RNA sequence: AGGAUAGUGGCCUACCAUGGUUUCAACGGGUAACGGGGAAUAAGGGUUCGAUUCCGGAGAGGGAGCCUGAGAAACGGCUACC
RNA sequence: AGGGGAUCGAAGAUGAUCAGAUACCGUCGUAGUCUUAACCAUAAACUAUGCCGACUAGGGAUCGGGUGGUGUUUUUUUAAUGACCCACUCGGCACCUUACGAGAAAUCAAAGUCUUUGGGUUCUGGGGGGAGUAUGGUCGCAAGGCUGAAACUUAAAGGAAUUG
C-alpha cells in the first residue's frame, strides 16, 4: 500500500525529468510534498506547480525546467545531530558548492544551509540536486 | 486491493466534486429523514435505505441533503442495529456456508473460504472492539454465531 | 484434564490386543455410544439399545438402524435410490 | 551418478542403519 | 523494497538476523565454536 | 510529447476516459424525470437505478435493473435533467 | 479506604503514636494522621478520610517520597496492595541509527487510598524498599480517561 | 424469504410460540396464522388444521423442523408452531406465503 | 505481625493470599568471560582485543566458622574438615 | 480398511537381442491405477522470477463487464430484440517491436526508476565437497517429513557467451 507520498511525489518527478517531460501529476499531493516542492522552487530546480483541488486530498501538476538532476526522500526519516549533517551532505550530495539535503526541524522544512544558518536540526527528508 | 484474493479492481462510485443539493432537489430535510426513518422501520440497513432513496426519491446523498449520514440518523432515532450491517452480512454468510458444509463435508473450498470468511470477521470485529462500537470480549465462536443472525 | 493422548475410550483395554485393533474399536465405539438426532421430535436423544435398535429418550420412538451408527452410507443410498425409482414410477 | 540415485541409495543405507541401531537399542 | 526492514524501528530485527547470517562465515564459526581450542593438533598456539 | 497542458485538458479528451481518472474525478450518471400514461405523478429515477422503479400512484413498472443503465419501460416518457 | 474491613487481620491497626484519649471528646471521634507527600502530588480526599492504615502509604503511612519520578501503565492487580506496571522506551542501537522497543516490569505498592485498573497510566514514586522487589509506591492515578472508561462496556 | 417476515414480525408485532398457547389463541380467534413445523407430529398439526378451519385461519407450513424453526423466530429452543396474534409493518399477512 | 540487623527488605519466622518472569527471548547451557578507563586497525560506517602500570570487584590450596577491633567473615590471625 | 477391479501396468514370469542384457523391444501379469473413510505432506509443487504500492514506451489482438453510435443483420425488412461492426473504458491471460534503462550475458516492459546507492515488508544465500550425512528433538502406522552439525578434505567447482 501507499506508506510515503513524499517519495511517490519525488519518484514520479524523477521519472518525467529523466523522459524529459516539461510537467509531471502528483497524486495524492501533501503539504509535507507543498513544503518539499517549495523548497525546490525557492533554489529553482523546478518551476511552478499549481493545486486541484479536488475533494479527495488534491493533486499537483508541476513545470519542470531540466535542472533538476536527482530529487529524492531518505527513508527512515533519521533523526540528524546538529553535527551530523555533513556527514549526510557528504554521502548524499555530489559535490560540496550546490545540492541541498532537506531537513524537516521544529523551526519547518529548510534545506541543510538554512539549517545551519539557523542552527537547527531534526530529521531528514530527502534530498534535491 | 482484494485482502483475501489477487483481484486488482478500482469498481466504486465517484461522489461528486459539489457537496452542496441539487438546483432540482425540492424536498425538505426533514422529509428525507422521515422517509429514511418509515424506511428503518421496515426493517431496511441504511445501505438498502440509501439505494432506495438514490433510486425511487432523488436523493442523491443523505449526507449532503441532510447534515448527517444514514446510520447517525438511524442511531439518533433509535434505530441502530445490535452489530454493525458489515459485520452482520459477512457472520450471516459465515453461517450459510457452514450450513452448506454440514450438508456437504467433503467440499474443500468451502472450507477454504470458511477460514477466510472467519478471519475477516476476526479483523472486523478486532476494528469495532477497539473503536467500542462492540462491547469488549464480544466474541465471534461460530457454534451459537447463527444466534447472532436469526 | 486431558487423561489420555490417544487412546479415549479404548483406554479401559490398557496394553493389550494390539495398538490398531485397539484404534479400530474406538472408533467404532465412539460411533457406537454417541446420541444421535431424532428424525421424530428434534431432540439430540437417540442411544443404541442394541446393535441396530436406536431409540430416543423422548418420544420413545424406535428405529433400525446400523449395527453401530443410526444410518450406514449404504442405507442413505438405497433410501434415495428408492425414492427415485419411486418418483419415476409414480410419474 | 545421478542425484536422485544419491539419494535413493542413501536412503537404503539409512534403513539400514536403523535397523541395526534398533537392533543394538 | 531491497529485502530488509528499514523502519526506525527496526534495529532488532537487524541486529538478530546479522547475529544469524555471520554463521555462514569460516573465521566467525571458528572463533565462535572454539575450534582450535576443541580440534586442532595444536591447541591454538604456533608451535608444538 | 514532452509538453502538454495537464491542467487544460480537451473536453472530449476527458469524456473519453474512466470517471475515475479524469482530473477531478465524478460521475457520469443522471436522474431522470419519469412519467408513465395511465398517471400524471413524475417520479425521478436514477440512470442506474438497479432497482425496479414505481410511480408513487400505481404500482406500475418503470424501470428493469441491468448490469450497466437501467432499461426504462417501453410506454414511458423521460426527460434528461 | 473509609470502607472494607480495616480490622481483619490478627493484629489491630493503627497508625503509630497517634492518641485519641477517651477523657476529652471532639467532633471527628478518632485522630487520624496524614500528610501531602511534596512535589506538587495532592492527597487524595479518600486518603484524607479514609479509615484504612497502610504504614506504607505515601500519604498517611512512613514512607516518604524521594529519588526517581516514573510512570507506566498497569499490567497486574492481583496482589494484594501491590501492582505491577509496565514501562515501555526504546532503546537506540548506533550501528543500524535504529531504535529497538523495549520495556520493563516494576512492582509498584499502591495505597487503598487509590482505585486503579488493569491499562491505567499511573505515576509512581521512589521509596525505601517496601519489599524484595518494590521500591515504588503510587503517588497519583494520571487516567483522566485511562484508555478504559469509553472503551469498556456500558450497561 | 420468509425467515426475514417472521423475523420482522418477532421484532416489531405479537406472536405466541407453542402448541398450547397457539391453540388458546385459536379458540379465542386471535390468531391471524399459524406457521406449523415440518417435523410436526401429524396428528398435532391435524388438529392444529382442524382449530385453524373452525376458526378461519391461515396456515403456512415450515420447510423446516422445530430446531430451525426456533431458528428463524430469534430463539434458543425449539418451537413447533408459531401464531401470529397482530402483525406489526410486516406483509407476512397480506402476503399468500 | 514479630525476630534479627547498624538499618530498609522474605533477611528469617508465624499466619494469610496466589502470586512473580517470559518470543521486547524468561529459564537453562557455553564462554579458550573479572568489568570499565582504554588498545589495534580504520575515508565514513565498522571489526577485533582489553589477565596486565588507573578505578571498581573477588581471592589468598578447597570449603565453612569465628575472636579482636571503628573497620576483617582477615588468611605473612585463629578453629575444624578435605 | 471396505468396495470395485474393464484398461494399462512397478514386482515377477517369459520370448528376443546381446560378449553378457532378471535393460531397452515382444507376450502376459501382481500391487497399483477407480471409489468411500483415514493417513502421508512431498515434486523441475517452475514464471526455476515473494507480496503490497507508485511511476516510466510504441502497437495490435483477445476474454469478462460497462458506455456511445440516429451502424449491419435477422418473423414483420427504423414498429415486439440476440449476434456482429466501429469508438472508448475498467479488469485479466498473454503477444509483437524497440530498448532511452538494466544486466556477466543469455535476455528483461521488469530482471527499469540501483555508487545520482533509502516506498513498505517477509523468507533465503556466503567457494567446492563431506552432506541434507551423523546426532538430538519432533510429526508419521510405515515409507519418511521438518529441523540439522562437526571432523576431515580441496583450488577451484560454477554461470553466460566466443572460436574450433
Amino acid at each position: 500500500t501507499r506508506s510515503s507520498v513524499l517519495a511517490d511525489a519525488l519518484n514520479a518527478i524523477n521519472n518525467a525529468e529523466k523522459t524529459g517531460k516539461r510537467q509531471v501529476l502528483i497524486r495524492p499531493s501533501s503539504k509535507v510534498i507543498i513544503k518539499f516542492l517549495q523548497v525546490m522552487q525557492k533554489h529553482g530546480y523546478i518551476g511552478e506547480f499549481e493545486y486541484i483541488d479536488d475533494h479527495r486530498s488534491g493533486k499537483i501538476v508541476v513545470q519542470l525546467n531540466g535542472r533538476l538532476n536527482k530529487c529524492g526522500v531518505i527513508s527512515p526519516r533519521f533523526n540528524v545531530k546538529i553535527g551530523d549533517i555533513e556527514k549526510w551532505t557528504a554521502n548524499l550530495l555530489p559535490a560540496r558548492q550546490f545540492g541541498y539535503v532537506i531537513l524537516t526541524t521544529s523551526a519547518g522544512i529548510m534545506d541543510h544551509e538554512e539549517a545551519r544558518r539557523k542552527h537547527v536540526s531534526g530529521k531528514i527528508l530527502g534530498f534535491v540536486y | 486491493g482484494r485482502m483475501h484474493s489477487a483481484g486488482k479492481g478500482i469498481s466504486s462510485s465517484a461522489i461528486p466534486y459539489s457537496r452542496n443539493a441539487p438546483a432540482w432537489f425540492k424536498l425538505s430535510s426533514e422529509s428525507v429523514i422521515e422517509q429514511i426513518v418509515k424506511y428503518a422501520r421496515k426493517g431496511l440497513t441504511p445501505s438498502q435505505i440509501g439505494v432506495l432513496l438514490r433510486d425511487a426519491h432523488g436523493v442523491t446523498q443523505a449526507r449532503v441533503i441532510t447534515g448527517n449520514k444514514i446510520m447517525r440518523i438511524l442511531k439518533s432515532n433509535g434505530l441502530a442495529p445490535e452489530i454493525p450491517e458489515d459485520l452482520y452480512y459477512l457472520i450471516k454468510k459465515a453461517v450459510s456456508v457452514r450450513k452448506h458444509l454440514e450438508r456437504n463435508r467433503k467440499d474443500k473450498d468451502a472450507k477454504f473460504r470458511l477460514i477466510l470468511i472467519e478471519s475477516r470477521i476476526h479483523r472486523l470485529a478486532r476494528y469495532y472492539r477497539t473503536v467500542a462500537v462492540l462491547p469488549p470480549n464480544w466474541k465471534y465462536e461460530s457454534a451459537t454465531a447463527s444466534a447472532l443472525v436469526n | 484434564a486431558k487423561r489420555t493422548k490417544k487412546v479415549g475410550i479404548t483406554g479401559k483395554y490398557g496394553v493389550r490386543y494390539g495398538s490398531s485393533l485397539r484404534r479400530q474399536v474406538k472408533k467404532l465405539e465412539i460411533q457406537q455410544h454417541a446420541r444421535y438426532d431424532c428424525s421424530f421430535c428434534g431432540k439430540k436423544t437417540v442411544k443404541r439399545g442394541a446393535a441396530g435398535i436406536w431409540t430416543c429418550s423422548c418420544c420413545k420412538k424406535t428405529v433400525a438402524g446400523g449395527a453401530y451408527t443410526v444410518s450406514t452410507a449404504a442405507a442413505a443410498t438405497v433410501r434415495s435410490t428408492i425414492r427415485r425409482l419411486r418418483e419415476m414410477v409414480e410419474a | 551418478m545421478r542425484a536422485k540415485w544419491r539419494k535413493k541409495r542413501t536412503r537404503r543405507l539409512k534403513r539400514k542403519r536403523r535397523k541395526v541401531r534398533a537392533r543394538s537399542k | 523494497g531491497k529485502g530488509k526492514p528499514r523502519g526506525l524501528n527496526s534495529a532488532r530485527k537487524l541486529r538478530v538476523h546479522r547475529r544469524n547470517n555471520r554463521w555462514a562465515e569460516n573465521n566467525y564459526k571458528k572463533r565462535l565454536l572454539g575450534t582450535a581450542f576443541k580440534s586442532s593438533p595444536f591447541g591454538g598456539s604456533s608451535h608444538a | 510529447v514532452l509538453v502538454q497542458d495537464l491542467l487544460h485538458p480537451t473536453a472530449a479528451s476527458e469524456a473519453r476516459k474512466h470517471k475515475l481518472k479524469t482530473l477531478v474525478q465524478g460521475p457520469r450518471s443522471y436522474f431522470l424525470d419519469v412519467k408513465c400514461p395511465g398517471c400524471l405523478n413524475i417520479t425521478t429515477v436514477f440512470s442506474h437505478a438497479q432497482t425496479a422503479v414505481t410511480c408513487e400512484s400505481c404500482s406500475t413498472i418503470l424501470c428493469t435493473p441491468t448490469g450497466g443503465k437501467a432499461k426504462l419501460s417501453e410506454g414511458t416518457s423521460f426527460r434528461r435533467k | 479506604s473509609t470502607e472494607l474491613t480495616v480490622q481483619s487481620e490478627r493484629a489491630f491497626q493503627k497508625q503509630p503514636h497517634i492518641f485519641n484519649n477517651p477523657k476529652v471528646k471532639t467532633s471527628k471521634r478518632t485522630k487520624r494522621w496524614y500528610k501531602n507527600a511534596g512535589l506538587g502530588f495532592k492527597t487524595p480526599k479518600t486518603a484524607i478520610e479514609g479509615s484504612y492504615i497502610d504504614k506504607k502509604c505515601p500519604f498517611t503511612g512512613l514512607v516518604s517520597i524521594r529519588g526517581k519520578i516514573l510512570t507506566g501503565t498497569v499490567v497486574s492487580t492481583k496482589m494484594h496492595r501491590t501492582i505491577v506496571i509496565r514501562r515501555a522506551y526504546l532503546h537506540y542501537i548506533p550501528k543500524y541509527n535504529r531504535y529497538e522497543k523495549r520495556h520493563k516490569n516494576v512492582p509498584v505498592h499502591v495505597s487503598p487510598a487509590f482505585r486503579v485498573q488493569v491499562g491505567d497510566i499511573v505515576t509512581v514514586g521512589q521509596c525505601r524498599p517496601i519489599s524484595k522487589t518494590v521500591r515504588f509506591n503510587v503517588v497519583k492515578v494520571s487516567a483522566a480517561a485511562g484508555k478504559a472508561n469509553k472503551q469498556f462496556a456500558k450497561f | 424469504s420468509i425467515n426475514q417476515k417472521l423475523a420482522l414480525v418477532i421484532k416489531s408485532g405479537k406472536y405466541t410460540l407453542g402448541y398450547k398457547s397457539t391453540v388458546k389463541s385459536l379458540r379465542q380467534g386471535k390468531s391471524k396464522l399459524i406457521i406449523i413445523a415440518a417435523n410436526t407430529p401429524v396428528l398435532r398439526k391435524s388438529e392444529l388444521e382442524y382449530y385453524a378451519m373452525l376458526s378461519k385461519t391461515k396456515v403456512y407450513y415450515f420447510q423446516g423442523g422445530n430446531n430451525e424453526l426456533g431458528t428463524a423466530v430469534g430463539k434458543l429452543f425449539r418451537v413447533g408452531v408459531v401464531s401470529i396474534l397482530e402483525a406489526g409493518d410486516s406483509d407476512i399477512l397480506t402476503t399468500l406465503a
